[PDB]
This record gives structure tokens, C-alpha cells and sequence, in this order.
């Protein structure tokens, strides 16, 4: 994933520290994503990006972890 | 030999299964299958379910007074079983798939329930040996764990039986089935909903307002349009489901708005079939409410004002429009049978137009106690201090408010530090007790900080991601931060 992405996210995981990787595997709710940061993150993503995510894509497994949420941001810009 | 409800006593069975009788063919609940198809469940489906989930239920040997965990989304079948263990006076207690383990065994070792039952996909594990476990479905009640043999003393099932327990120390609050029904025929008496009205609804089973939302749906006749999260979570999806389903009415605490009104706010003004909104829990920011209001100008918006202890007190709808220089919005006029005193802290009636005083309510909806708590009863539930020798009790609500010139009343805080998260009380004295008992951590201090506002934990001591799981207290209690900070700043 790129550099805006990983900021990006870095802004919606408060409980994740400054010096500490994002690894793509973490459970991004464990590090304080809740239901309004999901839609403030997807927002985000959509804006940065010029993306769009469909219907299918809006669901929580696609947004559990970075490298779920890296690979559907990327099969949107496809 | 299973005690059933007499059609002659307030029962949540008979009460919300009367249009079963005067209208059956008419729709109790529009759900979306898997191929995004719209089905109907009329009352006379939805009461079959319930009689046969009744009927299995009654094999078990519950005594009346037996508590009944379901742990459901707000389902056909999780309604089906609320009201099987309503007609079999079975007080039930509901849990959301999604409360923490931690939560879920705090409430079985408060209520001790005899039976757990979840859906035939849950993935609910490791419930104690001592409490009953079955899975309900399209395949009826399958039991796991049958509960202990007992038994049974209670011959008839009566309106002041429990009808449900809503839950640091997890407190239950017991409701009769004389209270919900009496709570429903006054706002029936409102004409508020009718048997046309699709009401969407979108807090989780465990939340008071999902009992609220079922009850007024089917109580009145009209169909109950669960908006799962899968939906309710994302703005796109949540309009689209609102949509595809004709929504009537759309219930929720004012944050289901608030991402839909940053993001889709052009979607949301698409909903030409919503004729009204319902919010309670918490203020409605004005900007935000003249926002949706200006999107959906053909809706009606009420503000509901109440608490678990009365269920509902008092509403407004909202004015048309909303006046620039509105500081406040008004809770409008009780419900007719309900009445409010505003004491001062020596109990005396504050008369004066705009005086706040602790709001003490007269409701025929009254809970019956805190489960196994009779001392926060005592607290809560009072002698009526205009009438102390009646034996007459009020429930004293931590509210404040004041009058209008007009009689109608304003929210003015409470008399606590209680704030609201998403409608959910918070003692933020609570969630500083469990972080100060976090080892490391020597002073804390939780609050709401300013989009909806956020719980942040300020904290002395380091894991900030293992603090948050020792909290994960329940879901809304969670801190969205805890910062290590030096000294509490005076
Ligand atoms: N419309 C409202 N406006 C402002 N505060 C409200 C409103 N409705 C309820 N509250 C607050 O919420 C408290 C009750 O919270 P709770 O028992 O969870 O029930 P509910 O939020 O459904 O009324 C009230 O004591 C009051 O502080
Ligand atoms: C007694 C009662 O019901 N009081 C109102 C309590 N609050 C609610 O009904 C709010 C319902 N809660 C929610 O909808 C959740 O808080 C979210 C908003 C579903 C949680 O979102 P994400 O934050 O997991």
C-alpha cells in the first residue's frame, strides 16, 4: 500500500501508537475503529482516491484489516 | 401444564398479536432476502411462529418468573421468541450477538436465567453448565442444555408479571407487562402511527428503543422494517434498504443521521415515502436537525423524551421550521396518563417559568425495580413528595428541566455527571473506577470531547491497545483514546 494510504488510516485507529507498525493483518476495530470512524475512513478513502466503493464493497470484512481494506480499495479502482 | 396468558391480561403476546385477530393478512415485518428482494411476514405467520416456538418452549417445565436470555438481532424469529416467553410468562432478557463475552457472563451470574437461546448461526460458546441453552430458526427450538428440572408454583400468568429485564455493575431493569401495554394504548390514544405505517427500526435487540420500536410497530397494527447493521452502517446502504423496504417512519438515536447527513445528504433527500422521524436518547444538534428537516421537508420529526426506569415520558414534534434563534429544543407535554413534577432539592414545586427542577414522573408504565437491587429501587422509585402518606412512589429521574410560557418542557442536564453516548447513559466516574484499577494506571479522567462527540480517557501511569481491551465495561463505556498525561490538570 502507498504512503497516503497508511496516513490515511493512521487518522481513524487512535489506540495505535505513533511508532508502532500498521500491520496489514490488524483487526482495525481492536485499535478503535468504530461505526462512525468506518464511514468517516471509507469518506476519506473515497475522496483521496477519486474511488468509489459499490454497494458489495460497504461491508465489515472488507474493513476488518488494512490489507482487506488496501485490496478493495484497489479491485474499486480497477 | 405450562401457565399461558388469559387474552383478558395485558401480555405482550395478546397486545402485539391483535391485528393477528382484526387485520391477519396485513404485513408485522418487511425484511430484504439475500438477492435483495423485499418479503413480507404478515400477523398471522408471525403468530403461527410464535405458537409453535410456545408450544416447544412449554416442553421445557419453566416455572412463571423464569428468566429467558435472547440473544438475537431484531429478527422475525428473535420476535417470535419474545413473544412465545410473553405468552408462557417467561421474562425475557435480551443480548446482541455483538456484547462482549465479559458483558454476556455478568449478566447470566446477575439474573441467573434458566434458558439461553441464540439463532441457529450464533456463535455464542461456552455459556455456564448451569443455565439451559437452545437454538431457535426455521428448523423451531432445538435444545442443547435443557434447563433443571423444577417444580411448577405459579397457576396464572397476571399484567404485574415481568415481562422483560433490560440490562460497571450490570443493572436490570424490570418491566411488567402492564407497564409496556400501558406505555403503547397512550400513545395509540396520539394517532402518532397507523396500521399503514412501515417503522424502521435501528438500535440492536439489547437497547430499550428496539422493545420500544417492535412494541409501537405491532401494538398498532403496522409493520416493523428491522434495519440490520450490515445496512444501518454504511449511509449508502442504509438509504437504499430504506428505500427498497417503503419506510414510513424511521426510528434511531440522532448519530444514525449524522453520517448520512455529511456524506449522502443528496441520497437522504431522495426518501419521498418517509412521512416521519423518531429520536431519543440524547440532544439533537439544531444545525444538523434543520439540515435533515430542510432533505426531508414532507417528514415529520418527533423528539422522544424518556428513560429505561418509565420506557417514555414525554414528546415534540419538532416546530416547521425550526426558528434561526431556538437555543433549545423542546420534550414538548407528557404522554397523556403521565404526569411531571419539577422539585427543587428540598423537594418543593418549582413554579417559575424557566426555573429548572429535578423532574419526578407519575407514569402507568413504571418498572417494577432494579433486578436484586432494592436499595438503587429505594433510591429511584419515591414516596411522591406532594403525597407522601398515599403510598404512592414516583420515580425521580436525575433530569433537570424547566417550563415554557406555554407549559412545555426543556432537557436542562441532570443533577449528576451522567452524560450520553449514542443515547446510552455513561458515568464517566465508572469508566474512570475500571481504568484506575488497570495496572499502571494511578489517576483517570473520562470525557465526552467534540461530528458526534467522543469518549477520551486522560490517564496517569504502557498499552494503550491492552487498556482498551481490560475496558472491552461495555461497548459504548469504551474509551475512543486513553492518553498517558503527566498530572490531571485542576
Ligand atoms: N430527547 C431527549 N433529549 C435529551 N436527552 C434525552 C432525551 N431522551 C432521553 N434523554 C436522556 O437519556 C436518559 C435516559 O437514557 P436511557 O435510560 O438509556 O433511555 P432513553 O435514552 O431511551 O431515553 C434521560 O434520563 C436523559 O438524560
Ligand atoms: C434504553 C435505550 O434503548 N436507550 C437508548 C439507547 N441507545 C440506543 O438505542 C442507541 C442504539 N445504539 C446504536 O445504534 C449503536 O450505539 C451503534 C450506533 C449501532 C453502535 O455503532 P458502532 O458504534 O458499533
Amino acid at each position: 500500500w502507498d504512503d497516503q494510504f497508511e496516513a490515511i488510516v493512521r487518522r481513524y485507529v487512535p489506540f495505535l501508537g505513533p511508532d508502532e507498525r500498521l500491520g496489514g493483518g490488524s483487526e482495525l476495530r481492536d485499535l478503535g475503529l468504530d461505526s462512525m470512524g468506518t464511514v468517516e475512513l471509507l469518506a476519506a478513502l473515497e475522496q483521496a482516491y477519486g474511488a468509489r466503493f459499490v454497494d458489495d464493497a460497504l461491508n465489515m470484512e472488507n474493513f476488518a484489516t488494512p490489507d482487506a481494506l488496501w485490496a478493495t480499495l484497489s479491485r474499486m479502482i480497477t | 401444564r405450562a401457565a399461558r396468558a388469559r387474552e383478558s391480561v395485558d401480555n405482550l403476546y395478546w397486545f402485539m398479536l391483535a391485528a393477528a385477530n382484526s387485520a391477519p393478512d396485513t404485513p408485522a415485518f418487511v425484511t430484504r432476502d439475500g438477492e435483495g428482494g423485499v418479503r413480507t411476514l404478515s400477523y398471522r405467520e408471525l403468530r403461527t411462529r410464535v405458537d409453535d416456538f410456545a408450544a416447544a418452549l412449554a416442553e421445557l417445565g419453566l416455572d412463571v418468573d423464569d428468566r429467558v436470555v435472547l440473544e438475537a438481532n431484531v429478527t422475525p424469529d428473535a420476535v417470535a421468541m419474545l413473544l412465545a416467553c410473553s405468552l408462557l410468562g417467561l421474562p425475557f432478557i435480551p443480548v446482541s450477538p455483538e456484547t462482549p463475552s465479559g458483558r454476556l457472563r455478568s449478566i447470566l451470574d446477575t439474573a441467573e436465567p434458566a434458558l439461553f437461546a441464540q439463532a441457529e448461526d450464533g456463535g455464542r460458546a461456552d455459556v455456564p453448565a448451569t443455565v439451559g441453552t437452545a437454538r431457535f430458526g426455521a428448523g423451531g427450538l432445538r435444545v442443547e442444555r435443557a434447563p433443571r428440572a423444577r417444580v411448577r408454583h405459579r397457576r396464572e400468568i397476571v399484567g404485574t408479571d415481568t415481562a422483560y429485564i433490560i440490562f460497571g455493575r450490570p443493572k436490570g431493569v424490570v418491566m411488567s407487562h402492564r407497564s409496556v401495554v400501558s406505555l403503547y394504548r397512550a400513545i395509540l390514544e396520539q394517532g402518532l402511527i397507523t396500521p399503514e405505517d412501515r417503522i424502521a427500526t435501528t438500535s440492536p435487540l439489547q437497547f430499550c428503543f428496539a422493545l420500544f420500536d417492535i412494541g409501537l410497530a405491532l401494538g398498532t397494527g403496522a409493520a416493523l422494517v428491522p434495519v440490520p447493521r450490515e445496512e444501518l452502517n454504511w449511509p449508502r446502504r442504509f438509504l437504499a434498504f430504506l428505500g427498497d423496504t417503503g419506510a414510513t417512519q424511521v426510528h434511531g438515536v440522532p448519530s444514525i443521521w449524522r453520517p448520512v447527513l455529511r456524506h449522502e445528504p443528496e441520497l437522504l433527500a431522495g426518501l419521498d415515502r418517509v412521512r416521519g422521524i423518531l429520536f431519543t436518547g440524547e440532544d439533537f444538534p439544531l444545525p444538523e436537525l434543520r439540515h435533515l428537516q430542510g432533505l426531508l421537508p414532507h417528514a415529520r420529526i418527533v423528539n422522544g423524551y424518556g428513560a429505561t426506569e418509565s420506557m417514555a415520558c414525554s414528546f415534540t414534534e419538532v416546530p416547521r421550521p425550526i426558528p434561526s434563534d431556538l437555543e433549545r429544543l423542546s420534550i414538548g407535554f407528557p404522554l397523556p396518563g403521565f404526569d411531571v413534577s419539577l422539585l427543587d432539592e428540598h423537594g418543593r414545586p418549582v413554579e417559575e417559568i424557566g426555573v429548572a427542577g429535578q423532574i419526578h414522573l407519575r407514569a402507568p408504565s413504571m418498572f417494577s425495580g432494579y433486578w436484586d437491587d432494592p436499595e438503587a429501587t429505594a433510591r429511584v422509585l419515591v414516596s411522591d413528595p406532594l403525597d407522601p402518606r398515599s403510598g404512592r412512589t414516583v420515580l425521580r429521574s436525575g433530569d433537570l428541566a424547566y417550563r415554557g410560557e406555554d407549559g412545555e418542557l426543556y432537557f436542562a442536564g441532570r443533577v449528576d455527571a451522567q452524560v450520553q453516548i449514542r443515547g446510552n447513559r455513561v458515568e464517566p466516574g465508572e469508566v474512570e473506577r475500571r481504568l484506575l484499577e488497570f495496572p499502571g494506571i494511578s489517576a483517570a479522567v473520562a470525557l465526552l470531547v467534540p461530528n458526534d462527540p467522543v469518549l477520551h480517557a486522560f490517564v496517569v501511569v504502557f498499552d494503550k491497545a491492552k487498556a482498551r481491551a481490560f475496558c472491552a465495561l461495555p461497548g459504548y463505556m469504551i474509551p475512543a483514546n486513553i492518553v498517558a498525561v503527566d498530572d490531571i490538570p485542576l
